[PDB]
């Protein structure tokens, strides 16, 4: 109001802004310093003759002489085989529920991976060894919305508070490269080449996914009742029967464990210049694709 | 001595040729045309130069690895010397460590 | 007769009201006021940082410089692999190479090592802000004037520097169009035989253009083309993917 | 300056012109082609991954054949590939 | 053939029966149903802006600069505009047209 | 003066000459006209049957994973054999 | 070259257009119940007719946040501030000077349109800002 209008009607009767008149910002760049003068001559900040003045100092950690710190301490396991881990982007409830309260992610739809890049509320990096998102506890106790969110991890806590409120959570797993497919799906369709089919996890990954435990995508559906009970009566709620709610298929919808996308089978071509999916009809690439 | 008796030539300079008057055109060919295009493109130069910058031991090694096989042999012989003498002076001398 | 009103078509801001503009025309030395123009408070009235004008006006001369000086070291001037004359016993200073600095035509100790590149790249949206805070010092200061097309009665250059002074634009006016290939031919042959008359489409708009020249002149496209362009930086998501890949809704 | 061509494409070049470019196009392939020849002082791979042990990791792996200087006495008999390492 | 006309001067005097010329102006914008609180009448309408402004314009030969269109929210605001006068001389006769003292002299080489 | 056209993304796509040395190596195979045809579509000329890989690529493919990836059934006999070991 | 025969559809691209993400940022939802379970709240309508005025981020949330430099030096910024943000700043003071015992030490920029505060008052001048409607 006082303060916008102020600015500008004072600008006015100033002369022309050109490129003449402007300045930087006071303070924004520091005058440069230069060996020349009394102040800033003779030795010109280098002090009295040695290594420091002739600029033939050690390499750093070199202690003059004696074992360097750096090299008396033992050598430990610490950082051993760091880029072989699996690292979990962490998805707090907190963050689900404020991407759900600003329309960001549409609870109305089965919640990927995809989406949630889409929503900007994950960054995902599979070059630095990501394998998905972790879904944690922090924010447990506000989170109140119906979703069917699939996520690579997740904690015994954060699936009991999802099912509490009558949404599904359940665990997939995606191989690297996969993984940048499903974070940015656009960029792999402008390399021309036929969807792949994601990889199974690796024997140590297995009994995650195959127990309905942690709801595994790979575990049998006949355990998943017995689980969901568990949990409603470990933490006390009520297990709600979502048979009878009207969103029960869009629950229910899930994508096969060797499928990247909904609806988009592995093999297939995006062609986003014309709007067509070409599928292959070869007897052997069709029982490449569906094994 | 050292100073000339005599006044230079005037220097005339054409602050509205073709050159000045359109100086900056296009700098926002990017954000102003769908991002089809980056202003970065728009520099002409050395191939080793377009849409990059470096210190000296940088844009020396770059220059080498893709003009190197087109240099001539004097050339190229002084450009190796230079990314010698650079290895050597940033990664052994100065003031700082 | 028939004004040409011209809205907002982005939504405003509730706190904000749009300015006003005289749209005219370049049909005639008195064909002035056509109608009133919408212009949306967040590109016309933004704060007047000029600031921001400095770093984006250096970043245009700048980043496409490349300075091509190159002077010979000690070790690329020709010859000099021989010791002058013996360490001791000549009487006079020590010298290993006729090629040093201190040597007349030897080599420099620092000098340029071109081509060099001055290369560098601003925020995307500190680029687009420096446009918003460049067309509000214009308006603010009176030298920005809205029109409806570019077409004149006549390709004389002669009647374009006429009409210029009768109403008092400056000595210099910078013409923006929508397109390149639309532009009318009649002011193209008027401009083309101007200095201080220059045409430009709307994607040539930039700030040392605008800065460079006294009086900016814009038509109603235009002006809807940059507040597309301009606004929507200030209400996108973070870029996964460089815009130039298919979007959603981009383009607009 | 710098050349039109690199320095390493000359040889190529030259075939494009006088009575290189004249000779016939069968044996001209016979030239260009750079067949790797069979392994004969060194033990080749066979997989092209392979698991490290350190880290138990399905990392490839490459022939890089070994340097074989041929004498010039060896041009008139049939040594097998076989030379001076 | 066309030919430019004359430059116009840029120097402007508020008349003295400004007040009822414009009021003249108001009722053939808005009509004659509001004859009361005309000073107050909102100018948020971009026809009624622009009519009631262009003939201001073309009666006074002084129009409202781009820079204070915005500002025109009501006809008081309009009122004001016009009641500053305007001037064009340059400075060398602004100077001059001062009481300059016997001991003081002004050359413009220029 | 007038301004120079705007530099445009020049349409269509580029097929430079195999037979010019100069021409890298990486715009004459088999993914530089695969992503041709993404990009543009069927103008690019590219014939969509050839971004699938050949039934002499597909064998190796298949060779490939079934040496390195095993079935559900194979890691989940491993994890059981494994299991009774421990215990 | 002996191709294998493919077949072109349009009925599967439905599922395509959904992996496309957007550029804009979508406008909040109405909702029944305000605050939101995650707390957020939209801008009073009509806006409050006070000297100055905080406009929302492009994400729709308070912009208030913490600063810190030299490792110790705690800081708030109030950013998007238009109008007078020198009654801003006496508003500010008068709020902060009771939690306080002391007037707060803050910094005006003008151009910026910034006010800048020592310590820490995140999200008490969070709660303070929504409920003047802004
Ligand atoms: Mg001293
Ligand atoms: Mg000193
Ligand atoms: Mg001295
Ligand atoms: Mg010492
Ligand atoms: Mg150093
Ligand atoms: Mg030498
Ligand atoms: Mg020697
Ligand atoms: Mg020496
Ligand atoms: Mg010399
Ligand atoms: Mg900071």
């Amino acid at each position: 109001q006082g303060g916008g209008a102020r600015a500008l009607d004072l600008l006015r009767g100033l002369p022309r802004v050109s490129l003449a008149n402007l300045k930087p910002n006071p303070g924004s760049k520091k005058p440069e310093r230069r060996p020349r003068g009394r102040r800033r001559g003779r030795k010109c900040g280098r002090g009295h003759k040695g290594e420091r003045q002739r600029g033939t100092r050690p390499r750093l950690g070199f202690e003059g002489g004696q074992t360097p710190f750096y090299i008396r301490i033992p050598k430990y396991g610490f950082n051993e085989g760091h880029s072989f881990r699996r690292q979990y982007k962490p998805l707090s409830l907190n963050r689900l529920q404020y991407l759900i309260d600003l329309g960001r992610v549409d609870p109305s739809q089965p919640i990927d991976l995809t989406q949630l890049v889409n929503g900007r509320g994950v960054t995902i990096q599979p070059l630095k060894r990501d394998y998905g998102v972790q879904l944690v506890e922090e924010g447990a106790d506000t989170f109140t919305a119906k979703v069917n969110i699939e996520v690579q991890l997740a904690s015994e806590l954060a699936i009991a508070a999802i099912e509490k409120n009558g949404g599904v959570v359940t665990t997939a797993f995606y191989d690297p490269r996969s993984l940048d497919i499903v974070c940015k799906p656009v960029p792999f369709f402008l390399r021309g080449q036929p969807i792949p089919k994601r990889m199974l996890p690796p024997e140590e990954l297995v009994p995650y996914y195959t127990d309905a435990k942690n709801r595994g995508y790979l575990a049998d559906p006949a355990k998943f009742p017995e689980a969901r009970l568990e949990l409603a009566r470990k933490y006390g709620y009520i297990l709600p029967d979502i048979t009878k709610d009207e969103l029960f298929k869009m629950l229910c919808t899930r994508k096969d464990p060797r499928q990247i996308f909904f609806g988009l089978a592995p093999g297939w071509v995006v062609n986003m210049a014309d709007k067509k999916i070409l599928k292959p009809t070869d007897e052997n690439l069709l029982k490449y694709y569906t094994s | 001595i050292g100073i000339r008796l005599t006044l230079p030539p005037p220097k005339v300079v054409d602050r509205w040729n073709e050159k000045r008057a359109m100086f900056g055109v296009y700098d926002n060919i990017g954000i102003l045309g769908n991002f089809e295009k980056h202003p970065k493109e728009l520099i002409r130069g050395p191939i080793w130069l377009r849409g990059w910058k470096g210190n000296e031991l940088q844009r020396c090694i770059r220059k080498r690895k893709m003009v190197g096989s087109r240099m001539f042999a004097d050339d190229l012989h002084n450009l190796n010397k230079r990314i010698r003498y650079l290895y050597k002076h940033f990664n052994r001398h100065g003031k700082f460590r | 007769p028939e004004p040409v009103l011209r809205k907002v078509e982005l939504p405003v801001p509730t706190h904000r009201r749009p300015v006003q503009a005289w749209v005219e025309s370049l049909r005639g030395f008195e064909q002035e006021r056509v109608g009133l123009a919408d212009l949306h408070p967040d590109v016309f009235a933004t704060a007047p940082r000029l600031d921001i004008l400095h770093q984006v006006a250096m970043w245009q001369k700048n980043f496409k410089r490349i300075s091509y000086a190159k002077t010979k070291t000690r070790a690329e001037v020709r010859g000099g692999g021989r010791k002058p004359w013996p360490q001791k016993g000549t009487g006079r200073a020590r010298h290993g190479s006729i090629r040093s600095p201190l040597w007349r035509g030897g080599g420099v100790a620092h000098g340029p090592r071109g081509p060099t590149s001055y290369y560098y790249m601003l925020p995307m949206k500190v680029r687009a802000l420096g446009l918003k805070v460049a067309l509000t010092v214009k308006l603010a200061q009176d030298d920005l004037h809205i029109m409806d097309s570019l077409e004149l009665p006549t390709g004389d250059p002669q009647y374009l520097t006429e009409l210029a002074h009768y109403r008092r634009w400056g000595d210099s006016v910078l013409l923006v169009d929508l397109t390149h290939e639309e532009m009318p031919q009649s002011i193209v042959e008027a401009t083309s035989r101007l200095k201080t008359f220059n045409l430009i489409p709307a994607v040539g708009l930039n700030v040392h253009s605008m800065l460079k020249h006294q009086t900016l002149v814009l038509t109603l496209p235009t002006v809807a083309f940059l507040e597309d362009k301009l606004l929507w930086q200030d209400s996108r998501y973070r870029p996964l993917y460089p815009f130039s890949l298919p979007y959603s809704d981009f383009p607009r | 300056p710098l050349h039109k061509y690199p320095v390493w494409l000359w040889k190529r070049l030259q075939l494009r012109e006088g009575i290189c470019s004249r000779l016939p196009g069968h044996y001209l392939r016979s030239l260009e082609e750079e067949r790797t020849p069979t392994p004969v002082h060194y033990r080749p791979h066979g997989a092209k991954f392979k698991i490290n042990p350190k880290n138990g990791q399905r990392e490839r792996v490459e022939d890089v054949p070994i340097p074989i200087y041929f004498p010039p006495e060896s041009q008139r008999g049939l040594w097998g590939g076989e030379g001076w390492i | 053939i066309l030919v430019c006309p004359p430059l116009r001067s840029r120097a402007y005097t508020p008349p003295e029966d400004l007040q009822s010329r414009l009021e003249s102006y108001v009722k053939e914008v808005f009509g004659s149903s509001l004859p009361s609180n005309w000073q107050d009448i909102s100018l948020e309408d971009s026809r009624l802006k622009f009519n009631l402004l262009a003939h201001l314009a073309d009666d006074l030969g002084h129009v409202v600069p781009n820079s204070r269109l915005h500002q025109m929210c009501r006809v008081r605001d309009v009122l004001d505009f016009y009641n500053v006068p305007i001037q064009d001389r340059s400075k060398f006769d602004e100077l001059s047209a001062s009481n300059l003292p016997p001991n003081l002299k002004i050359t413009w080489s220029y | 003066y007038r301004a120079r056209p705007p530099p445009r993304r020049r349409p269509g796509p580029r097929w430079p000459d195999p037979e010019d040395l100069l021409t890298p190596r990486w715009q004459l195979g088999p993914r530089y006209a695969a992503k041709q045809f993404a990009r543009y579509g069927a103008a690019s000329g590219v014939v969509p049957g050839s971004l699938w890989p050949s039934p002499e690529q597909l064998r190796e493919l298949e060779a490939e994973e079934r040496e390195w990836y095993p079935s559900l059934a194979t890691m989940q006999e491993s994890l059981r054999v494994k299991q009774l070991a421990e215990e | 070259p002996d191709y294998p025969r493919f077949v072109e559809s349009v009925d599967e691209y439905q599922f395509v257009e959904r992996l496309l993400p957007a550029t804009r940022i979508p406008d909040p939802p109405k909702h029944e119940h305000y605050p939101t379970p995650s707390g957020w709240q939209p801008p009073r309508d009509p806006p409050p007719n006070l000297p100055y005025f905080v406009r929302r981020s492009r994400m729709h949330n308070i912009p208030v946040y913490k600063d810190i430099t030299h490792g110790n030096r705690q800081m708030t910024v109030i950013r998007k501030v238009e109008g007078d943000i020198w009654a801003l700043q006496k508003d500010v003071e008068d709020f902060l000077s009771p939690l306080l015992g002391k007037t707060p030490v803050t910094q005006v920029n003008e151009v910026t349109g910034t006010l800048r505060i020592k310590g820490y008052f995140d999200q008490e001048l969070k709660a303070w800002l929504l409920e003047k409607g802004f």
